[PDB]
C-alpha cells in the first residue's frame, strides 16, 4: 500500500496523511449461462435454398421464432459474397437472443444491392425494400447467375418503377393499378451480363431485441446456477456480474427482467426455472491508506471504506463505521486527532512504535463550579501575541 | 482595518482573548496578523453579592463588582482584582433593600462625612 | 464517486479506451475529496471554538431563568437538549450507491456536535464571556444578565428590580421556541434537497443514450464486435464525463456556499455565543443578551435573547 | 433561457435528437430559475430590514 500511494501521488516521499489510492471490488467465481431450452432448429433453410424467389416489388417476410439458430453456418460457410450485419456483429451474432427473426427475401442487380442498407435511396430503397434508421440485421447476399437468368432472357424478376411517395420502411406495396405506365418493371437477365447487372439473392435478416421473452437464440448451452456467490452471468442476452440471490420480488408472469434508476437490471427471471433472482453487485469501496510520514515509518494502515470486515480477502482488523481498518490497533484511550479516519475515529502513530486508531477526545472535561455567590476574579494577567496567516493573491497567469 | 487602524470589541476577531492592538506582517501572497490580546489569569473565588443594603438604601456598582475577602466587603474592577472601598462614590442607590435577591449588608462610606468632621 | 465505475462499471473494454482521456478522473476524484474535508473543516472552525468540554452543576440555580429544554437531557445516551431532538426530528441509497457513489460519514459524530454545543452552553450560562477570553470564571448568572443589561445601557438595578419578570419572560420565550419547532428548518432542508436532486440527476443521466445504440454498456458489449462498439463506447464516455464534470463542479460551487455560511456561524458563535455584540441585527433583532447554540442536521441553531423595548411614552425634551 | 430554442429552435428533428442527452436541458433551466429567485432574495434582505 505505501508503494501503490508513492505512485498515485508521483512521488517519492509521502507525508502523514490518509490517501485514497484505488478502489476494492471482489470478483466474479464462475460464468453462468442461462438460456431457453429450446431444440427446435432454426428453418433457414427454405430461404436460402428455396427453388425460385419472389420478385422483388413483392418481397417475402419469413418469420422465424421458437427455435435455435446458428448463423456460424450461414457466415463462416461463405458461399456468398456480402454480410453487412449492421447494429449486431457477425460473430457476437451467436452469442445472442433475439425475441423474432424475420427472413426478408428477393433478387436484385449486383449494382443496386449497394442500395439495400440503412438510411439509402434508389431504386430498390425507394420502391422496393427500406431499411429503417435504427435497423438491427444482416444483408445476406450472394451471386445466382447460375439459376436467375437465360440466354433469351429471364423475365421472373419484377421491381417496382414507379409509385406515387417513396415507402415507408418495411413497407409492402404488391399493388398493380397504372401509374401513363404500368407502375412495375423487370429485370431482363442474360449470363453474358457483367458483374453488376447479374442477378443476386438477398435474403436479410431483420432481427428485435424487445422486452419480450427470446424466442430465438444462438447455439450455446446453459450452465447450472449458484447463488450467495459472485459470478458472471448471461441470461437470454443479459449479461453482468453480480451476486444472484433467491428474490421475493412478485414479477408478474409477462414479466422478465427489473430495473434500476440507471437501468441497470435489478432482477431477473430464471429463463429455465422461472424463478426471480435479485442482481445485487458484488461488494466495492474506495482503499484509503492511513499512513504516518515516511520520514517516520514505512509501517501502514489500510481502510476498505464502507466494506465490512467479514468481505476483505491481518494481525488486527478493526470494524469502524467508516470501513474495515487493517493494520491499525484501536486502544480504547482517547487523544487528540492526528490522522482522521473518519465517524469519531483518527489514528496516529504511537507505541514498539505502531499505528493505533482511537476515538478522539473533543478536549479535557472541566467542572466551572458555579454558585449563586460565588465570583472568579483575575488577579492577573497575561500579555499574549498570537499569528494569523491569510491569504489575498495568487499567481497571475495567462 | 479593525485589528490594526483600531481595537476591536468582537470578540475572537483579532485573537483569544481581549484586543489590545495587531501588527501587520507581510508574507508570500498573503498577510500575517500578528495580533496582541489581554489574557486573564490567576484567578481568585469570592464571595459576591448584587447590591449593599445600607440605611436602607439599596447600592450598585458603578463600574465594578462586589466581592467580598471573608470578613469585608469591597467594589473591584471585573477583569483585574483591585478591591476598592465601597463608598458613595463607586456605587449608586436605587430603591430600598426589599426588591433584590441576594442583597447583602455592609457600611457604605461617605467621604464628606469625615471631611465635615475635619 | 468511483469515476471508472460511473463511467464504465465493470467493464475493461471501456476501462482501457477511458484511459486515453487520462487526467479527468483524477480530477473529478480529488475536487470530491476537497469538498469532502473542507465538511469537516467547516464543522470544525463553527463548534470547536471551545477548549475544554465544560459540564453543568447538578444545582441548577440559575435565578428563575429554566435552561431545561436547551440543556442536555438527562435521560438519554444521545445527550441531545430537547430543542436538539426537536430539530433532528424537524429535518431527518442503493440506487446511487450501485452505480459507483459512495457517501462518507462526518468525522465528529452528532454526539461529538451534542458534546460541544453542551460545552458552549454550560460555559456560557457558567461563566458568561470569560471562558472565550480564558478561563472559565464563575459569575452568579443575574450577575452576568446584569452585566449584559450594563452592556445594552441598560442600568443593572433594572435586571435585579425586575428579575423574576425577566426570568418569566425568558422563560416563557424558550417555551414558544419548543411549539414553533414543534409545529420550521428551510435552509438546512434546502441544502439536503439540492445534494439528494443533483445526485438523482447524475444516476439518471446513466439512462441516456448520447447517441449510442444503448445506454446499457453490457448491451453493447454482447452486441458489437470491437472497432464498431468503440465508436459507441466513446459516444457514452464523453456523455458521462460531461455529467460527471457538470456534477463537481456544481459541487465546487454549493461548497463555496456551504463555506461562507460555516465562516458566517463560526463569527456568530465568537461574537453572539462568547460575548455579546453591539453589532446591530447581527444576533437578532432587539438589543442583544446573549445567544445559545443548538445542534442542527448539517448545521447549527442560535438562540439568541434580546431586550425589545415596550410600553413608550411621550415627554418633553431639552 | 429555454434551452431547446437556442439549442434547436424550431426543428422537431434536432429537438428528437437533443432528447438523447437527457436532463442536460432540464439542469441549464433550473440552475438559471435558481439564481432567479437568488436576486429578488438579495434585494430583499437588503432592503426590507
Ligand atoms: C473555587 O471554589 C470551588 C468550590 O466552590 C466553592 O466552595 C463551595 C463549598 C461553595 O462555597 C461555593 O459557593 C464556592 O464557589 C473550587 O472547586 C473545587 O476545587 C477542588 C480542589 O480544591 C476540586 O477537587 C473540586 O472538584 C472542585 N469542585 C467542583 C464542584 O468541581 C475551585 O477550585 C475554586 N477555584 C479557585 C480559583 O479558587
Ligand atoms: C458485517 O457483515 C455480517 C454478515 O457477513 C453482518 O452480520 C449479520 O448481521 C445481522 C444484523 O445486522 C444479523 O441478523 C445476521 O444474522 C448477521 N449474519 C451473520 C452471518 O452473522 C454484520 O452485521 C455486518 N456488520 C457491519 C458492521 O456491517
Ligand atoms: C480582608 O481585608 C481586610 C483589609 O481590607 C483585612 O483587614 C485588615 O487585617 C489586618 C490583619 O490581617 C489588620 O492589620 C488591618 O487593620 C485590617 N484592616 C481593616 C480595615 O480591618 C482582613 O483581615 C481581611 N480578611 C481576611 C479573612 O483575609
Ligand atoms: C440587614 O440590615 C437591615 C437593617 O438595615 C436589617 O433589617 C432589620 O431587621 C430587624 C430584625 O433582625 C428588624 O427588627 C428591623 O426592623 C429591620 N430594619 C429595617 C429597616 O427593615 C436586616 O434584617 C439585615 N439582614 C441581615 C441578613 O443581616
Ligand atoms: C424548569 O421547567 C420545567 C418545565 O419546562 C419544570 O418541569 C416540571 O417539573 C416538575 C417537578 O419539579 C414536574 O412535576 C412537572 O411535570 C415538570 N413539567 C414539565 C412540563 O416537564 C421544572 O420544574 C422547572 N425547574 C425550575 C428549577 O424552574
Ligand atoms: C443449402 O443447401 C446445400 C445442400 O444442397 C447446403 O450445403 C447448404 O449449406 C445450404 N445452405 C443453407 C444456408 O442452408
Ligand atoms: C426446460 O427444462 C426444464 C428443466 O430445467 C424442464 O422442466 C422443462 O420441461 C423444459 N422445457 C420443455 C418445453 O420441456
Ligand atoms: C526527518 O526526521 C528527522 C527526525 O527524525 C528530522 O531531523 C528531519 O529534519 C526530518 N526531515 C524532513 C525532510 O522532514
Ligand atoms: C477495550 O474495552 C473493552 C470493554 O469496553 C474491552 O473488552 C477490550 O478488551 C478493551 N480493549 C483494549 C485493547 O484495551
Ligand atoms: C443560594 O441558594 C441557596 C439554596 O441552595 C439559598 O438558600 C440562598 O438564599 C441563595 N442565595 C442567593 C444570594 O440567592
Amino acid at each position: 500500500p505505501l508503494s501503490e500511494t508513492k505512485c498515485t501521488l508521483k512521488s517519492f516521499t509521502v507525508e502523514k496523511g490518509i490517501y485514497q489510492t484505488s478502489n476494492f471490488r471482489v470478483q466474479p467465481t464462475e460464468s453462468i449461462v442461462r438460456f431457453p431450452n429450446i431444440t427446435n432448429l432454426c428453418p433457414f433453410g427454405e430461404v436460402f435454398n428455396a427453388t425460385r424467389f419472389a420478385s422483388v416489388y413483392a418481397w417475402n417476410r419469413k418469420r422465424i421464432s421458437n427455435c435455435v439458430a446458428d448463423y456460424s453456418v450461414l457466415y463462416n460457410s461463405a458461399s456468398f459474397s456480402t454480410f453487412k450485419c449492421y447494429g449486431v456483429s457477425p460473430t457476437k451474432l451467436n452469442d445472442l437472443c433475439f425475441t423474432n427473426v424475420y427472413a426478408d427475401s428477393f433478387v436484385i442487380r449486383g449494382d443496386e444491392v449497394r442500395q439495400i442498407a440503412p438510411g439509402q435511396t434508389g431504386t430498390i430503397a425507394d420502391y422496393n425494400y427500406k431499411l429503417p434508421d435504427d435497423f438491427t440485421g444482416c444483408v445476406i447476399a450472394w451471386n445466382s447467375n447460375n439459376l436467375d437468368s437465360k440466354v433469351g432472357g429471364n423475365y421472373n424478376y419484377l421491381y417496382r418503377l414507379f409509385r406515387k411517395s417513396n415507402l415507408k420502411p418495411f413497407e409492402r406495396d404488391i399493388s398493380t393499378e397504372i401509374y401513363c405506365y404500368f407502375p412495375l418493371q423487370s429485370y431482363g437477365f442474360q449470363p453474358t451480363y457483367g458483374v453488376g447487372y447479374q442477378p443476386y439473392r438477398v435474403v436479410v435478416l431483420s432481427f428485435e431485441l424487445l422486452h419480450a421473452p427470446a424466442t430465438v437464440c444462438g447455439p450455446k448451452k446453459s450452465t447450472n446456477l449458484v447463488k450467495n456467490k459472485c459470478v458472471n452471468f448471461n441470461f437470454n442476452g443479459l449479461t453482468g456480474t453480480g451476486v444472484l440471490t433467491e428474490s421475493n420480488k412478485k414479477f408478474l408472469p409477462f414479466q422478465q427482467f427489473g430495473r434500476d434508476i440507471a437501468d441497470t437490471t435489478d432482477a431477473v427471471r430464471d429463463p429455465q426455472t422461472l424463478e426471480i433472482l435479485d442482481i445485487t453487485p458484488c461488494s466495492f469501496g474506495g482503499v484509503s491508506v492511513i499512513t504516518p510520514g515516511t520520514n517516520t515509518s514505512n509501517q501502514v494502515a489500510v481502510l476498505y471504506q464502507g466494506v465490512n470486515c467479514t468481505e476483505v480477502p491481518g494481525s488486527n482488523v478493526f470494524q469502524t463505521r467508516a470501513g474495515c481498518l487493517i493494520g491499525a490497533e484501536y486502544v480504547n484511550n482517547s487523544y487528540e486527532c492526528d490522522i482522521p479516519i473518519g465517524a469519531g475515529i483518527c489514528a496516529s502513530y504511537q507505541t514498539s512504535q505502531s499505528i493505533i486508531a482511537y476515538t478522539m477526545s473533543l478536549g479535557a472535561e472541566n467542572s466551572v463550579a458555579y454558585s449563586n455567590n460565588s465570583i472568579a476574579i483575575p488577579t492577573n494577567f497575561t500579555i499574549s501575541v498570537t499569528t494569523e496567516i491569510l491569504p489575498v493573491s495568487m499567481t497571475k497567469t495567462s | 482595518s479593525e485589528c490594526v487602524l483600531g481595537q476591536s470589541k468582537r470578540v475572537d476577531f483579532c485573537g483569544k482573548g481581549y484586543h489590545l492592538m495587531s501588527f501587520p506582517q507581510s508574507a508570500p501572497h498573503g498577510v500575517v496578523f500578528l495580533h496582541v490580546t489581554y489574557v486573564p489569569a490567576q484567578e481568585k473565588n469570592f464571595t459576591t453579592a448584587p447590591a449593599i443594603c445600607h440605611d436602607g438604601k439599596a447600592h450598585f456598582p458603578r463600574e465594578g463588582v462586589f466581592v467580598s475577602n471573608g470578613t469585608h466587603w469591597f467594589v473591584t474592577q471585573r477583569n483585574f482584582y483591585e478591591p476598592q472601598i465601597i463608598t458613595t462614590d463607586n456605587t449608586f442607590v436605587s430603591g430600598n433593600c426589599d426588591v433584590v435577591i441576594g442583597i447583602v449588608n455592609n457600611t457604605v462610606y461617605d467621604p464628606l462625612q469625615p471631611e465635615l468632621d475635619s | 464517486v468511483d469515476c471508472t465505475m460511473y463511467i464504465c462499471g465493470d467493464s475493461t473494454e471501456c476501462s482501457n479506451l477511458l484511459l486515453q482521456y487520462g487526467s479527468f478522473c483524477t480530477q473529478l476524484n480529488r475536487a470530491l475529496t476537497g469538498i469532502a474535508v473542507e465538511q469537516d473543516k467547516n464543522t470544525q472552525e463553527v463548534f470547536a471554538q471551545v477548549k475544554q468540554i465544560y459540564k453543568t452543576p447538578p444545582i441548577k440555580d440559575f435565578g428563575g431563568f429554566n435552561f431545561s429544554q436547551i440543556l442536555p437531557d438527562p435521560s438519554k445516551p444521545s445527550k441531545r437538549s430537547f430543542i436538539e431532538d426537536l430539530l433532528f426530528n424537524k429535518v431527518t441509497i442503493c440506487a446511487q450507491k450501485f452505480n459507483g457513489l459512495t457517501v462518507l460519514p462526518p468525522l465528529l459524530t452528532d454526539e461529538m456536535i451534542a458534546q460541544y454545543t453542551s460545552a458552549l452552553l454550560a460555559g456560557t450560562i457558567t461563566s458568561g464571556w470569560t471562558f472565550g477570553a480564558g478561563a472559565a470564571l464563575q459569575i452568579p448568572f443575574a450577575m452576568q444578565m446584569a452585566y449584559r443589561f450594563n452592556g445594552i445601557g441598560v442600568t443593572q438595578n433594572v435586571l435585579y428590580e425586575n428579575q423574576k419578570l425577566i426570568a418569566n419572560q425568558f422563560n416563557s420565550a424558550i417555551g414558544k421556541i419548543q411549539d414553533s419547532l414543534s409545529s420550521a428548518l428551510g435552509k438546512l432542508q434546502d441544502v439536503v434537497n439540492q445534494n439528494a436532486q443533483a445526485l438523482n440527476t447524475l444516476v439518471k443521466q446513466l439512462s441516456s443514450n448520447f447517441g449510442a445504440i444503448s445506454s446499457v454498456l453490457n448491451d453493447i458489449l454482447s452486441r458489437l464486435d470491437k472497432v464498431e462498439a468503440e465508436v459507441q463506447i466513446d459516444r457514452l464516455i464523453t456523455g458521462r464525463l460531461q455529467s460527471l464534470q457538470t456534477y463537481v463542479t456544481q459541487q465546487l460551487i454549493r461548497a463555496a456556499e456551504i463555506r461562507a455560511s460555516a465562516n458566517l456561524a463560526a463569527i456568530k458563535m465568537s461574537e453572539c455565543v462568547l460575548g455579546q455584540s453591539k453589532r446591530v441585527d447581527f444576533c437578532g433583532k432587539g438589543y442583544h443578551l446573549m445567544s445559545f447554540p443548538q445542534s442542527a442536521p448539517h448545521g447549527v441553531v442560535f438562540l439568541h435573547v434580546t431586550y425589545v423595548p415596550a410600553q413608550e411614552k411621550n415627554f418633553t425634551t431639552a
